[PDB]
RNA sequence: UUCCAGGCCU
């Protein structure tokens, strides 16, 4: 079911994902 | 230094350790805390200098302030937290402790006093023993409620030649009160016999509440459960109070009561309604939470926390507002990306329903926020304004 | 550290402007820190996002 | 400081002998007054206790976290399944005698901080020296000696 | 910084000797001695114990203040009867009680086995 | 220099421990006078009560027959006026004076009151402090 | 305003504070490093000249 | 989250699924499917501040959207789950928090204003700023001895590093009076 | 940041017991509760130690002179 | 049938711990020992760290503290008196123990330093002191501090005499155990409940070694204290039984210095 | 010293 609804202790995984890419400082680098 | 209490003249008194140690009771007059505070003091030079501060800066002195007729020190907190346990009716102690007690006011005529119950095991009360701090000529009448000669519930409080004769011990007596215990020392005795005073009161009061103990710790802020459901609708009641009167009004059909908009008039009924719940909603878990309870026990003594605390912990915390008018619609006839336009509902104007215990939502918080923001906001301001104004 | 990289500091008229700015707006949900901000002085003029 | 405006200083330190003490010998590293709480109501404060207490038990990083699924009830089960006081609190021996405690204390391990500013770094006396050159008064700043 | 020396809560230095009995005036035959270089550890002890003599009419103690590793004991008796005797007994007491149960314990212990 | 003061026996017109885990106030009627009623507290771990009970309330400022600091036992030989089981010891009060003759006082111990009504201790009743109370059974 | 209405002065101390409940309302804790630093001058007199010599 | 009612089964749903999800949780296992993945699959915008005054947001992703079957008596109390015309979602509310507030254990528990001093006692408090002090020539600096992380902690703190570097230690506190100090 | 030497709290020896965690976990695969309850370590005082500390050491020592 | 008062009933053993239910006698006395235990059993740990090169990471003090904690022997002690009554100048091997410790980083792969690795050097005069207590599985026992390639550590100790008082690390106790009335038929307390007293607060292992309530029964109030459940750990340097006795015992010989006290101050006068 | 800046006093 590779496209189920999404229980909320999920999005964390997302917000990794987030900084995993953007930083911390994401503002002040770009 | 605003206050002429602000910088009075204490005996030097050496110790160790890098710490100014003054007495608590005159930590009110400096408006003194110890989270990190700091304080400044001078020396005298001249013989004539110390003698000014001596004879006219004397703690004892300041004792009892012009700025209302009234002492502007007096007993506070683990003293007054604790005052109030030692004495109550239901508190006993037996010889050994009553010795050690005794031993403990500097003074006392070093002759025990007769226990009041020698029947089976000779003991003392509270009250009783509190009661050698307590001088002679002092004469104490007071009189809350139910108070009646033979006070039921102690109200009142009833002090002869210098012993407790009834009613408990609490901020009322011991306080800063005007007619205080304290107030009254000071007078019929001296600056000095009631300076001293708060020294045996304190660690007589201090010594005991060493032992019996005392605390806080969320158990104390837990409601009894039908209490809170029983509460949850006095909530959602007062909710329906407004579906209606707000359709009510969405209707045309409201009497705007003399100089005010249909939307003035509005708003004020809405408002007085949640408050209106929340507070009850309050007390309900208020005189809920038995005598047991920490957090009232405080409450009671008047050493800390009143009812409004106990309700926004244990009950609602209630609708915030910033400038009297409920979170406003700074977002185009809403208040959050999460509300729908024109809500006029109180889910969306700012009021918090859940408890400290159980903890706002999102919005909730948010909203909480905006009106705490206010406060810190003239606190800012407030304090300025003042500081000139004073000077 | 990082509460300072990410922080801002926001001009005023002359004197405390007090009103309008220092206060918590909806308009700052999500983007600005509710709680965080400077006590007394440059409160809620200065933000932390 | 605790993780809620909890600011304090030192008032005096004492060893486990005078310490007071639950059965299970554990003492504590700190002893913070009840009256900062109910003027304060910083009851998280109190939650992050009974949290602690437990994760500090079962060792599982306790989940504070701002909105979530927890409750006091939530936890006091769990406490309760290792055998403690299932709001926190435990009888204590008052350390002199060893004698109870006629009340119970609201008994966790909570984080706390150091800040610096401490009392060394400040206790500062002058009894006359340094002095400005065009106010030949005293000069401002401990650093250098002032009044 | 202007914290003192450790040791301080035990050795008497330069001359101060433990005990010290000044008479206390406020009732008859009664007296009060200031123990240096200790406390509760020992104190209350002293004080339970004393407070077995059917002879002794008041007994209490108190340290000073948590800074200072002292403590005053007032004890009061049936006339007569020294309080300085009582406090002498009411110690050897103890030592006698301690005695048996240092006795006891390694009896006890002597009778023990276990793995760890 | 030493008497008894005033003899009674009453019964238990009820027993209340309102708000108190160790102390109940108590009232009673005569069973002489009619016009006798009385009243309380008392702690009900050393001496508990229940409704309906004949206690002995004696009431004089003695001894035994035969001020100051207070001597612990020793008197497990001495005098025993404590023919009794409760033994309290405070002092009373006002001396109101409820109509007719029936003036009732007020004495309280420490911390737990009592009050009385009638009016034959007359010249047995004094308005002094002392007072050693009494029951039993 | 700030140097004739309010000026920098000589014998003076400043520390963090901490409450004592075993001290007299009256007293104040001084850190003994303060007692040490602040002075007081004192006349040297048939009445003190003892004390005062052992002093210094 | 972008919440359109592009799913012809049902009504209208994030624009992610559980799939999407491992597929990330897959490059978080071996340190593939990246954040902008997320983005340019037209998953999630960048809602700007203007631009969101045009739109709804469901607070709790899922919660805020099937219908119904008594609730939880120890969980607080929150609002419905309203309308449906929902464009987009929070990825999780504790996001309004910045830096400081995102350390402080509860903050839905406390009076407002206590939350913001923390947020000031923090930046005051010691730790360990950096693992290279011993290198630092940085005219003053201070580092706790046996630093411990928190046990009460955020699942913000995570990317905050401070389970790694934290500023204090986790001390049996005993709340009561004593010696009265 | 290496072990603590003993526990602050009461002091019950905990600098040795450090690697032995370490293993009753990566290798003999234990959840962090029992593992520490494996070591002796009874009541939280001395739990709470090892429990949280962080070995920072590592990181530190992973520099040069 | 024998013995005077106090009498102890050991209920379990340990190397490390002394389960014992010491009953019959004053509350005040149960725990004046236990104090005693804690902070006045006579002990040896160092006391003074000599660093001659270091380059770990834990700058000096901060291992000179661990050092300090790091249990060491003392099973005799009484035969090696305090530095400070001692009148060699300074210290010697009849006052102290010295230790030597050096470690460098060959294993270029963390070469760790134990307490095992200290050295005594000065004379152990021939008696059980100075030996690093080791309670390890592997021997190692107290894992002092890391370091990388050419890290080298060089150090001196000396261990003294002491006691808590002056400081922890000279505790033999580790943390004792107390309890008594285990149903509280004193009422020492005064259980706060939000329902059932008897069901939010658990009850005790110590329940059993001593007769539930019996509602019907009033109440004692000629009740004391009697049977006092406590457990002696240890941490090593003393063995667990020695952190009782020499507790009985170290107390006990204060009990009489003050009728010490009480001889040579009448001796005393004209 | 001086000039600006920032910070702390629940
Ligand atoms: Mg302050
Ligand atoms: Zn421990
Ligand atoms: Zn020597």
């Amino acid at each position: 079911d590779e496209s189920a609804p999404i229980t909320a202790e999920d999005s964390w995984a997302v917000i990794s994902a987030f900084f995993r890419e953007k930083g911390l400082v994401s503002q002040q680098l770009d | 230094s605003l206050h002429k209490m602000s910088m009075m003249a204490h005996r030097v008194k050496v110790i160790p350790y890098s710490t100014f140690r003054l007495n608590l009771s005159v930590t009110s007059p400096y408006n003194a805390d110890f989270d990190g505070d700091e304080m400044n003091l001078h020396v005298p030079q001249s013989e004539e200098t110390r003698a000014e501060l001596s004879q006219l800066c004397a703690v004892p002195l300041q004792i009892v302030s012009p700025q209302s007729n009234k002492p502007c020190m007096g007993i506070v907190q683990d003293t007054l937290c604790g005052i109030r346990k030692l004495t109550l009716r239901d508190t006993f102690i037996e010889l050994d402790q009553v010795l050690n007690m005794l031993y403990w006011v500097p003074d006392w005529d070093g002759v025990i006093p007769t226990p009041a119950i020698i029947k089976p095991k000779p003991l003392w009360s509270g009250k009783q023993i509190l009661s050698v701090a307590i001088p002679n000529g002092i004469h104490l009448q007071r009189f809350d409620e139910g108070t009646t000669l033979l006070s039921p519930k102690d109200n009142g409080m009833l002090i002869i030649d210098g012993q407790i004769i009834f009613g408990v011990v609490e901020k009322k007596t011991v306080g800063s009160s005007n007619g205080g215990l304290i107030h009254v020392v000071t007078r019929e005795k001296g600056p000095q016999v009631c300076a001293k005073l708060f020294g045996n009161i304190q660690k007589v009061v201090n010594f005991w509440l060493l032992h019996n103990g005392f605390s806080t710790g969320i158990g104390d802020t837990i409601a009894d459960g039908p209490t809170m459901r029983e509460i949850t609708e006095t909530i959602a009641e007062a909710k329906k109070k407004v579906l209606d009167v707000t359709k009510e009004a969405q209707a045309n059909l409201l009497t705007a009561k003399h100089g005010m908009t249909l939307r003035e008039s509005f708003e004020d009924n809405v408002v007085r309604f949640l408050n209106e719940a929340r507070d009850k909603a309050g007390r309900l878990a208020e005189v809920n939470l038995k005598d047991l309870n920490n957090v009232k026990q405080m409450v009671m003594a008047g050493s800390k926390g009143s009812f409004i605390n106990i309700a926004q912990m244990s009950a609602c915390v209630g609708q915030q507002s910033v400038e009297g008018k409920r979170i406003a619609f700074g977002f185009v006839d809403r208040t959050l990306p999460h509300f729908s336009k024109d809500d006029y509902s109180p889910e969306s104007k700012g009021f918090v329903e859940n408890s400290y215990l159980r903890g706002l939502t999102p919005q909730e918080f948010f909203f909480h926020a905006m009106g705490g923001r206010e406060g810190l906001i003239d606190t800012a301001v407030k304090t300025a304004e003042t500081g000139y104004i004073q000077r | 550290t990082l509460s300072h990289l990410r922080r801002t500091n926001t001009p005023i008229g002359r004197d405390g402007k007090l009103a309008k700015p220092r206060q918590l707006h909806n308009t700052h949900w999500g983007l600005v820190c509710p709680a965080e901000t400077p006590e007394g002085q440059a409160c809620g003029l200065v933000k932390n996002l | 400081a605790s993780r809620h405006g909890q600011k304090g200083t030192i008032g005096i330190t004492y060893r486990r002998e005078d310490m007071p003490f639950t059965a299970e010998g554990i003492v504590p590293d700190l002893i913070i007054n009840p009256h900062a709480i109910p003027s304060r109501m910083t009851v998280a404060h109190l939650i992050e206790c009974l949290l602690s207490k437990v994760a500090a038990l079962s060792g599982n990083e306790g989940d504070a976290s701002p909105f979530t699924d927890i409750t006091v009830e939530g936890i006091s089960k769990l406490l309760r399944e290792h055998g403690y006081q299932s709001r926190g609190f435990e009888v204590m021996y008052n350390g002199h005698t060893g004698k109870k405690l006629m009340a119970q204390i609201f008994f966790g391990p909570t984080y706390y901080q150091r800040l610096r500013h401490m009392v060394d770094d400040k206790i500062h006396a002058r009894a006359r020296g340094p002095m400005q050159v065009l106010t030949r008064q005293p000069v401002e700043g401990r650093s250098r000696d002032g009044g | 910084m202007n914290a003192p020396d450790r040791f301080e809560l035990f050795l008497l230095g330069e001359g101060e000797s433990k005990l010290k009995i000044d008479p206390d005036t406020k009732a008859p035959n009664a007296v009060v001695i200031t123990f240096e270089k200790e406390d509760h550890t020992l104190g209350n002890l002293i004080r339970a114990e004393l407070l077995n003599d059917r002879k002794v009419l008041f007994a209490a103690y108190k340290v000073e203040h948590p800074f200072f590793a002292r403590f005053k004991l007032r004890i009061q008796t049936t006339e007569g009867y020294d309080p300085k005797d009582a406090l002498k007994n009411a110690c050897n007491s103890i030592i006698n009680k301690l005695g048996a149960l240092k006795t006891n314990f390694e009896t006890e212990w002597n009778l023990q086995t276990l793995a760890a | 220099m030493s008497n008894t003061l005033f003899d009674d026996i009453f019964q238990v017109s009820e027993v209340d421990p309102g708000r108190y885990n160790k102390v109940c106030r108590i009232e009673a009627a005569s069973t002489t006078q009619d016009q006798c009623k009385l009243t309380l507290d008392i702690n009900v771990e050393l001496f508990p009560v229940a409704a309906q009970d004949s206690l002995t309330v004696t009431i004089a400022s003695s001894l035994n027959l035969e001020t100051r600091s207070w001597r612990p036992p020793q008197a497990g030989d001495r005098s025993l006026a404590d023919d009794y089981d409760y033994v309290m010891y405070g002092t009373a009060y006002k001396f109101e004076e409820v109509s007719k003759d029936l003036i009732a006082v007020y004495y309280s111990f420490g911390g737990l009151l009592m009050r009385l009504e009638g009016n034959y201790r007359n010249l047995n009743n004094l308005k002094q402090e002392n007072a050693y109370l009494l029951i039993r059974r | 305003r700030g140097n004739l209405m309010g000026k920098r002065v000589d014998f003076s101390a400043r520390t963090v504070i901490s409450g004592d409940p075993n001290l007299e309302l009256d007293q104040v804790g001084v850190p003994k490093s303060i007692a040490k630093t602040l002075t007081y001058p004192e006349v040297v007199t048939p009445y003190n000249i003892d004390r005062l010599t052992q002093l210094v | 989250f972008i919440v359109e009612d592009d799913e012809s089964l049902g009504h209208k749903e994030l624009k992610v699924r559980k799939g999407h999800i491992a597929k990330l949780m897959a490059t978080e296992y071996q340190d593939e499917y990246t954040w902008s993945s997320l983005l340019n699959e037209g998953l999630v915008e960048y809602i700007d501040a203007e631009e969101e005054e045009s739109i709804l947001i469901a607070m709790q992703p899922e919660d805020l959207e099937p219908a119904e079957a008594d609730v939880d008596p120890a969980k607080r109390i929150r609002v419905s789950h309203h309308a449906t015309t929902f464009t987009h979602c929070e990825i999780h509310p504790s996001m309004i928090l910045g830096v400081a507030a995102s350390i402080i254990p509860f903050p839905d528990h406390n009076q407002s204003p206590r939350n913001t001093y923390q947020s000031a006692m923090g930046k005051q408090a010691m730790g360990v700023f950096l693992t290279n002090y011993n290198v630092r020539m940085d005219t003053m600096a201070n580092i706790l001895y046996y630093p411990q992380k928190p046990l009460g902690t955020t699942r913000a703190m995570e990317y905050l590093k401070f389970r790694e570097l934290p500023a204090g230690q986790n001390a049996i506190v005993a709340i009561a009076c004593y010696s009265g100090y | 940041m290496i072990v603590p030497v003993r526990c602050f709290s009461c002091g019950k020896v905990v600098g040795d017991k450090w690697e032995s965690y370490l293993n009753l976990l990566q290798e003999d695969e234990l959840d962090e509760g029992t593992a520490l309850s494996r070591l002796g370590l009874k009541r939280y005082c001395c739990r709470r130690m090892i429990l949280t500390h962080v070995d920072l050491i590592e990181k530190f020592l992973r520099y040069n002179p | 049938m024998s013995e005077e008062g106090p009498q102890v009933k050991i209920r379990e053993a340990s190397k490390d711990n002394v389960d014992f239910i010491l009953s019959n006698v004053d509350l005040a006395m149960a725990n004046s020992l236990r104090r005693v235990m804690i902070a006045e059993i006579p002990t040896l740990a160092i006391d003074s760290v000599e660093v001659e090169t270091n380059t770990t990471v834990l700058a000096d003090e901060f291992i000179a503290h661990r050092l300090g904690l790091i249990p060491l022997q003392s099973m005799d002690i009484e035969q090696l008196e305090y530095s400070r009554d001692c009148f060699c100048e300074d210290h010697c091997d009849k006052c102290s123990v010295v230790l030597t410790l050096q470690a460098f980083g060959e294993s270029e792969s963390t070469t760790n330093v134990y307490s095992k690795d200290l050295v005594i050097v000065s004379n152990l005069m021939g008696r059980n002191i100075g030996h690093p207590i080791i309670q390890d599985k592997e021997g190692n026992g107290v894992l002092i501090c890391k370091l990388r390639k050419g890290q080298e550590l060089k150090l001196t100790c000396v261990a003294k005499k002491g006691i808590a008082k002056e400081h922890a690390k000279w505790g033999p106790a580790a943390a004792i155990e107390f309890e008594y009335d285990p149903w509280n038929k004193l009422k020492h307390t005064d259980y706060w409940y939000e329902q059932d007293s008897a069901k939010e607060w658990p009850q005790s292992k110590n329940c059993e070694y001593e007769d539930p309530p019996n509602e019907g029964d009033p109440f004692d109030y000629k009740a004391q204290a009697d049977t006092f459940y406590m457990n002696v750990e240890s941490v090593g340097s003393i063995p667990v039984d020695q952190v009782v006795v020499r507790g009985i015992d170290t107390l006990q010989k204060k009990v009489a210095s003050i009728l010490l006290a009480l001889t040579q101050m009448d001796q005393d006068k004209v």
